[PDB]
């Protein structure tokens, strides 16, 4: 009851935390998901000696 | 960006109607209803909150 008269500081804090937490998935997607198809290596390993 | 700036400005404007533990949000009511040498203890908390 005493906290609800202080305004909406906690709404701003929750919004900031949500904005911080939502961008980690965006960072991971933009770093690792640059490929469109899942390529598979051939069973043979004749790479010229490498 | 436009929406977040607008909502931040709107939140800042709407924060002016909070009580912050004072008798009322209206400054005129505080300075008129209460006796002047004892209204400072009500003015200061509102000032600090704003």
């Amino acid at each position: 009851n005493l906290l609800l008269q202080y305004g909406s500081f906690c709404t701003q804090l929750n919004r900031a935390l949500t904005g911080i937490a939502v961008e980690q998935d965006k960072n991971t997607q933009e770093v690792f998901a640059q490929v469109k198809q899942i390529y598979k290596t051939p069973p043979i390993k004749d790479f010229g000696g490498f | 960006v436009v929406n977040q700036n607008a909502q931040a400005l709107n939140t800042l404007v709407k924060q002016l109607s909070s009580n912050f533990g004072a008798i009322s949000s209206v400054l005129n009511d505080i300075l008129s209803r209460l006796d002047p040498p004892e209204a400072e203890v009500q003015i200061d908390r509102l000032i600090t909150g704003r």
